[PDB]
């Protein structure tokens, strides 16, 4: 229960009853560290004393996700993938299990479809499967020649999931194969998004500002910059929000065209998420320090 | 006592940090002096206006801490090659941004990825950043023996990895490093920080850095293997590599997170001294010269000058030697005077260019041992050697030793000598010109007389060493050819090099030289067959010489006098590197040169390319008569 919280935001995600996570890290100063917030009410934040809980962690938050409904999955600056649970009450956020497997910064963190096991990314050229329950690594590939820029679950096969790196290399997965991964067919990818409800089909961003739509092509230039994040709406025909350094917000419908853009953050735009009570409104976080409530018409 | 430091990219305090780490038994410790996530922008708004501060402030630690604690390192973010126009931009800005930071802070030595083959612009923002004041901060170029791309698991279906040995392919990461410190002009504030993979290369490319300046070797934790005990340790091919190391006084590099958590972090610490102690130390000549490494001297020339004291007694504090001219003499005399005659036969011996006396003491603990009568002369023209014998031969030799104050050349000799014993030999052999001193000294030999020396030969090898080549080249002078120092040899103990090919004769002389028409210029043309692909920089020059018979003196490595400290090797630079791959020949041509006044020497490379002739007429370098 810290009284001020780090500067950069770097993830926001809601759960099932509207409850909103935020991650952050501290990139300057005398001290380097990373907290986890919970705010009940989405409006309150990020005044940090009008949250429901909080803690501070040892080093940054480069990435996080939700583990259920009371589970939070980070990817630490210290290499290290960590798992917070929140208590019954949901008035603190205790930690689970620290466990140093890569050797440099773990910059992304995606949940597999069974909820049990989820998938890491680190600038050690790594990509680790873990066993959420047994606290271990089932399996490390080094598959990449470079970072590891994002990593995403299949939404529905607990088996699968895309990986992209500065190497420029797109990769499919399924540890069902004996060689589980597949190169998919520029400008390097920096950003992964399945489509919720196409099984073989995704979109990816590159460093260039280009989103281009992907099956198992068509593409447009959103933005002026890096492809920092892409997130589909609950929608049944889903929008696309793409967030990039550009400082801007854009979203996007079937064919990637533009239908909405907002210029609120006044620094790079880190994440994305959508209300699951009101379809229409996008919460937005920046290194700004602002949570921005857009409604997308 | 290994030097090692501690490698992070998270450092969410600096004084707890350094502190951890040095309680753990680092010395220095490699950080971000940004934050690596900390992404700037420096022309679009509205993120180029991000209220700073930008990083930490440089108050937390103390001006000694940041000269001698604190090793930066470049945020990875920066790619100043990228394909995008916009990310090089950031990166230039952000590459001066954070190396002026470093220089701001004092540090010694910032940390810089050699992790894809093109580096051109990152090579030139560096350049500029050096070429803006003088300073002598390090720059060390992380770059992997093997590329991560050519280490990556075959887990990609549609991409399978290589199975066919590639030479050169398996060399890309040296290419990597080269033509970075050639496109900043070989700058010696710029070196290597090798980084070592799970799984070693083959020996060729691991020879590949040989000579290269090697300042730092970086070991993940993730290639240590566990004993039994838990503990981490190494396999004995890893360990062959961090003996070869050590040989090379690098600092090592501990990175990666701690994956034996059974065990403490200092444990990886621990096993480099349980390795570094282990090892053969000093072995006396190892001892001798452990400071002498790959510095560069002007080769002696005891004829045109006259040696000092201290260099005569660094020439006597070496017994193997004159054991050998004692055991030449030895078996000299048996030779000469048969056993009925061991008292009516007394041999004429001449020490031609005595010093101090150790080959007058040489002799008459021969003719001891020998049980036969020697009458001595001791020539010497360094007239303040001279004290040192004349004091000598009153207070012990007696009137057995004649001291001549005189050059050898010019000297009329009351009688003629049975024996005449010198040591006017160099590293070259023959570059002191001793043949020229021992034919003007021939006339007061007897028509039988032996000269010990008999013959000597010089050798030469080709050899690969960038760190040599950047120390002749810093060895320009104010008021001459800015060249110069790439036409003259040194007298250096190689160290940091790699031999190209096996040593081949160059030059021989021979004493006393019966023919006629003497003429002690030469002209040779050598083959050095090289099995690898190298950079050359220079010759390594050794020689070996016949005191008597079967007793020998050399400093040529497949037959050195065990034992012996006199005498390191000689090196003959080039201008300009010249490159060559596996399979080519090496045709270096010498000539020996002379006039009435100086000798000289003057060699050329002819394949696999022509460099210029070196020292023509002796401009550069030349051995005073
Ligand atoms: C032990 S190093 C060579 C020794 O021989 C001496 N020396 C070299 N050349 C001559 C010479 N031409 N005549 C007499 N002594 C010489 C040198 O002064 C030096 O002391
Ligand atoms: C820099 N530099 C040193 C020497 C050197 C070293 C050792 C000996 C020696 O041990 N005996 N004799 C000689 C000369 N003849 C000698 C010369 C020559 N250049």
């Amino acid at each position: 229960a810290p009284a001020c919280m780090e500067r950069q935001l770097e993830a926001a995600r809601y759960r099932s009853d509207g409850a909103l996570l935020l991650g952050a890290s501290s990139l300057s100063g005398r001290c380097w560290a990373g907290s986890l917030w919970l705010f009940k009410d989405p409006c309150a934040a990020p005044n940090e004393g009008f949250c429901s809980a909080g803690v501070q962690t040892e080093a940054g938050v480069a990435d996080l996700t939700w583990v259920g409904e009371r589970g939070i999955l980070v990817a630490s600056d210290s290499g290290a993938v960590e798992l917070w649970e929140l208590d019954e009450n949901e008035t603190l956020i205790v930690s689970k299990f620290c466990k140093y497997e890569h050797d440099d910064i773990v910059s992304t963190v995606s949940v597999l479809s069974s909820g049990t096991q989820a998938v890491s990314g680190s600038k050690d050229i790594c990509i680790k499967v873990w066993d959420l329950a047994q606290q271990v690594v089932l399996s490390s590939y080094r598959a990449h020649a470079a970072q590891v820029t994002c990593v995403a679950a299949s939404p529905h096969k607990d088996s699968v999931f895309l990986s992209c790196s500065e190497d420029n290399r797109i990769l499919l997965w399924d540890t069902r194969c004996p060689k589980p991964a597949s190169q998919i067919g520029g400008y390097l990818p920096t950003s992964l998004a399945w489509h919720p409800q196409q099984s073989e089909v995704f979109v990816f961003g590159d460093e260039n500002g280009t989103v281009s739509l992907v099956d198992t092509v068509l593409s447009s230039a959103v933005h002026s910059q890096c492809v920092t994040g892409l997130v589909f709406s609950p929608h049944s025909v889903p929008f696309l929000a793409s967030l990039s350094e550009d400082c801007s917000l854009a979203v996007l419908d079937s064919s990637l065209s533009e239908l909405f853009r907002s210029q609120a953050h006044r620094d790079f735009v880190r994440d994305a998420t959508w209300s699951p009570l009101n379809h229409s409104l996008l919460t937005t976080v920046g290194w700004d320090h602002q949570v921005v409530h857009h409604v997308v018409p | 006592r290994v030097s090692s430091g501690r490698d992070l990219n998270c450092v969410p305090e600096i004084a707890d940090t350094l502190g951890a780490v040095a309680k753990q038994g680092f010395d220095f410790l490699c950080m971000p002096v940004f934050h690596p996530r900390f992404k700037r922008e420096f022309i679009q708004e509205p993120a180029k206006n991000r209220p700073g501060p930008q990083t930490r402030s440089d108050l937390l630690l103390s001006g000694r801490d940041w000269n001698t604690l604190i090793v930066g390192k470049l945020s990875p973010w920066i790619r100043p090659d990228s394909k995008v126009e916009k990310i090089r931009r950031n990166s230039e800005a952000a590459m001066l941004q954070e190396l002026n930071f470093g220089a701001y802070l004092g540090l010694p030595a910032f940390l810089l990825p050699l992790n894809q083959e093109d580096n051109t612009n990152l090579a030139r923002v560096l350049t500029n950043h050096i070429h803006t004041g003088h300073h002598s901060s390090m720059f060390w170029m992380r770059v992997p023996l093997v590329a991560p791309e050519d280490l990556r698991d075959d887990i990609i279906e549609n991409a399978p990895t290589t199975h066919t040995e590639e030479y050169s392919g398996e060399e890309k990461t040296w290419m990597w490093w080269h033509n970075f410190r050639t496109l900043c002009d070989y700058s010696k504030r710029i070196a290597v920080a090798l980084e070592i993979g799970a799984d070693l290369p083959s020996n060729h490319v691991i020879d590949r850095w040989l000579g290269e300046p090697i300042k730092a070797a970086i070991l993940p934790t993730s290639i240590f293997l566990t004993n039994k005990k838990g503990f981490p340790v190494l396999s004995k091919m890893h360990q062959r590599l961090i003996f070869r190391l050590l040989k090379l006084e690098v600092q090592f590099i501990i990175t990666g997170t701690n994956h034996h958590s059974e065990k403490e972090f200092c444990s990886y610490l621990q096993y480099l001294e349980y390795l570094s102690q282990n090892r053969p130390p000093p072995n006396a000549y190892e001892l001798f010269a452990k400071g002498y490494e790959d510095y560069l001297q002007s080769p002696l020339q005891p004829l045109m000058d006259n040696l000092e004291s201290q260099t005569y007694e660094v020439f006597e504090k070496d017994p193997i030697k004159y054991s050998q001219y004692q055991q030449a003499i030895y078996k000299c005399l048996l030779d000469r005077v048969p056993e009925e005659e061991k008292d009516t036969n007394v041999q004429v011996l001449m020490v031609l260019g005595a010093g101090r006396g150790p080959l007058v003491n040489a002799s008459l603990r021969a003719a001891k041992q020998a049980d036969r009568r020697i009458k001595l002369y001791a020539v010497e023209k360094n007239p303040n050697a001279v004290v040192t014998l004349e004091n000598w031969q009153f207070e012990e030799w007696g009137s057995q030793v004649t001291v001549v104050s005189s050059d050898m050349r010019e000297w009329v000799a009351p009688e003629k000598a049975d024996i005449i014993v010198s040591e006017l030999l160099g590293s070259f052999a023959d570059n002191e010109l001793s043949p020229e001193c021992l034919d003007g000294a021939q006339h007061f030999l007897k028509d039988d007389g032996v000269s010990i020396p008999g013959e000597y030969t010089s050798f030469l090898a080709p050899i690969s060493s960038s760190k040599l080549y950047n120390e002749v080249r810093a060895c320009r002078e104010k008021d001459r050819d800015p060249e110069a120092q790439f036409e003259m040899p040194y007298v250096v103990r190689l160290h940091n090099f790699h031999q190209l090919s096996a040593p081949q004769p160059c030059f021989t002389f021979s004493h006393p030289n019966r023919d006629p028409m003497i003429d002690n210029n030469r002209y040779c043309t050598l083959e050095f067959p090289v099995e690898v692909n190298t950079v050359l920089h220079g010759f390594a020059g050794y020689f070996e010489t016949v005191l008597y018979q079967d007793i020998t003196l050399s400093i040529r490595p497949e037959t050195h006098s065990p034992g012996m400290f006199s005498w390191f090797p000689i090196l003959f630079p080039i201008k300009q590197p010249i490159t060559v791959r596996e399979g080519q020949t090496i045709c270096v041509r010498f000539w020996r040169c002379s006039n009435s006044k100086k000798v000289w020497y003057e060699w050329a490379v002819t394949a696999p390319v022509c460099s210029a002739i070196h020292n023509p007429t002796g401009r550069s370098y030349t051995i005073g008569l």
